[PDB]
DNA sequence: TAACAGTGGCCTTATTAAATGACTTCTCCATGATCTAC
RNA sequence: UUGCUCAAGAGAAGUCAUUUAAUAAGGCCACUGUUAAACGUAGGUGAGUCGUGGCUUUAUGCC
């Protein structure tokens, strides 16, 4: 069958400057848009958490194409053909040798843009060089922005050629590594802290960005009630909906839980035992 | 001709009266041997006006602007005019033309 | 007797990078043009769609003579002839030689964004050191829901029964084209408003409509609920589903309105099973 | 037409005429042959309406400028209609409006 | 009251720019030898 | 009454059937807004409802 995992991940809230823009002036600024009401939301590119998830693939072992050196900060192709079966990175996400097995893959992974819960108002850092000496690299300013990030994400489990490296690519969701940005300064955590994933196999997902916030300007995160009326009015199976994290208290609040269909899905509060169940049911459909 | 037409081009003409007074006010704030900025600053005006985002950033900045400008015939003979050109119209309309007026700006000086 | 179903869907919110259109110099254009107010809308090709149809078909069974690799990224002809009493692929999209030709079951529009496309561009680097000529680059995005309007030929299809499929395949579509690694973009629809007519006159093409700029509350309309009150499409035929019901059932006098009494159903599943059952009796199958 | 514009015109003509009966009030602050400064009033004012961190911080500040202001006819016909559109709109709009003003103050003197 | 308003490096790498077949169909002639009717 | 007088280029015809601009990409790494200060001494206000109820001497005040 072709069954197919997705989910959309919340961040913690914390000051971020991850994704940047073109250098313009003395001042960085953040990868910004229109994203809902007409206001200005905060992006984080899904290439920065690609990077992030290779990255956490190459740390804990197994065999990646791309090496990234940490060191030159260079990147190194172990083997100049590309080899889906037995390189991690390369059966996972794809690769394109467009310079001139097939040159060509399409990627058992598809990620979207990482859109910030809170519109963002203002929150630029002065920056300086200090000492008393003053020069063009003296004064700067960085954007920052304090919010939740949320992304929404897909996977084809059957396009990969090993069927057993979707827990690796789940545990690396999970511990999810520094997503690129200024860290030295704006340290972000983006391990997940509120988990709605779905394990069916239909390619419809009505998941996609089920968080919206309360009173704009604050850390608290609620489920849209656009998702919720889904979940009720018999769309989404429950038994395939999996959710998880902080947000656990907040369902488990609600008027009329017991009754509601949103009661029948997997809800666990602790993420690594709503993870574990959901591992336990993918390798019993994928046959692990 | 035409009302919007003239509008706009004492609009610009108000814009290069700001202009005239920051960089008069930056020429009084450099002292000593050191260059005062001609064209850097024009650059960091440039830098500050594409560091726009939404209607409300770039017309603060635009307002910050004129004030520090300080005095300007322009804007006083024609208050409504500019105030509601300046409060109307798209902001990237008005960005277009402050970018105008800063590019001939610099025959005054 | 002739029996055709019209419908526009409407697709969930998101950002979307789907139809590329020539690649101007270091940007990827997507493909947009004018639309309704003068403004600029980005487009989805209905060729993509059509694509993405043949791809659930091939993807479930389904016999089609096109067969995508999937690895090699090339198509095969299972029968160089096209046969579209056997094949689902060529009795529903037809086909050309350049024979028969067929002429095709399914007729597909351009999928338009409801929402005017300002610049929404995403910046784009390769890692770090070494940069050459394609270490900088920039992709065009959109945050906006498409909209799209198809309509079938029922008779026109050599086998009656393949009409079912492509509902399913309509309301499951896999990835429509585009860069779905950087802007997974799902084109499932969350809003219908399918027709079960049998007469060659169809009102609800691109029903959908909010403009309000940069927003997603997508209301329904003001010149198709017109078009309803006014005495024409009448509501037995008229099949709506979706997240406009919960907007509908909001409207002041609903009870007293002809849209009333069309079939509407928040459940985009359950009204897909009614649906089916009335095309089922009504084609004898 | 579109009372919004008119709104937003006379709160243009009553903060000029508040700045009017504050730089007043510091001409009658300074003494003895002191220049008491003109241009340097306008850059205090910008600079106190820039000090602010939003609603509570710039809306008594705004108010009590007002109030300071003095007697002004203007306001004494626009008190309900002026309070409510103080009391809606954002507060950096209302800062916009503010800088705007000010910088098309002068002819009045 | 002051001094700064970014220091770098890149601005797409491929690939294909159409595949078929049709390229009007009819008619309206001018003029003298001969037939024929008055 | 004009090398003229009279004089329809007229009737009919689908540019059609088919086609994912697709596959891949961290705007990245570094930066204190450092150092010092006596509050000395004199600047004001925008807005309803209608005939005794628990204490207390009517009183007259509390809730």
């Amino acid at each position: 069958p072709n069954y197919y995992l997705y989910g959309t991940v919340l961040t913690r809230y914390g000051l971020a400057s991850l994704n940047h823009d073109i250098r313009r002036g003395n001042k960085t600024i953040l990868q910004k848009g229109y994203w809902n009401n007409g206001k200005i939301h905060s992006f984080v590119g899904s290439s920065a958490i690609r990077w992030a998830l290779r990255f956490y693939l190459q740390k804990q072992g197994y065999l990646v194409n791309r090496v990234w050196d940490e060191e030159e900060h260079i990147n190194r192709l172990t083997s100049e053909d590309f080899d889906p079966e037995k390189f991690y990175d390369d059966d996972i996400f794809g690769f394109a040798l467009l310079e001139s097995t097939p040159n060509q893959r399409m990627g058992a992974l598809g990620m979207n843009m990482a859109v910030s819960l809170t519109p963002y108002d203002g929150a630029v850092k002065l920056g300086a060089k200090s000492g008393r000496e003053k020069d063009s690299t003296s004064l700067h300013f960085t954007e920052y922005h304090a919010t939740r990030y949320q992304y929404y994400f897909g996977i084809d489990a059957t396009h990969l050629k090993d069927f057993s490296r979707i827990l690796p690519m789940i545990d690396g969701i999970m511990n999810l590594p520094k997503v690129g940005g200024s860290s030295n300064i704006f340290n972000y955590p983006f391990c997940p802290d509120s988990l709605v994933f779905q394990w069916t196999n239909h390619f419809a997902s009505y998941i996609s960005y089920c968080f919206e916030y309360c009173d704009p300007k604050s850390k608290e995160a609620k489920l849209s009630q656009e998702f919720i009326d889904e979940v009720e009015c018999g769309q989404i199976d429950p038994s395939k909906l999996w959710i998880g994290g902080t947000i656990v208290k907040d369902l488990q609040q609600l008027d009329n839980f017991e009754s509601s269909p949103l009661n029948k899905a997997h809800i666990y509060r602790n993420r690594n035992e709503m993870i574990e169940a959901l591992k336990t049911v993918i390798k019993r459909d994928l046959g692990l | 001709n035409s009302e919007e037409d003239k509008q706009y081009l004492i609009f610009i003409k108000v814009f290069q009266q700001a202009m005239k007074g920051n960089f008069a006010k930056i020429y009084a704030k450099t002292e000593e041997g050191k260059d005062p900025p001609i064209k850097k600053k024009v650059e960091r005006l440039r830098a500050e006006l594409n560091y726009c985002y939404d209607e409300l950033s770039f017309k603060e900045y635009l307002s910050d602007f004129l004030v520090r400008g300080g005095l300007n015939k322009y804007f006083n003979e024609h208050q409504e005019e500019i105030a509601l050109l300046i409060k109307k119209s798209p902001w990237q309309e008005i960005r277009i033309w402050s970018l105008l007026a800063i590019a001939s700006y610099k025959p005054k000086d």
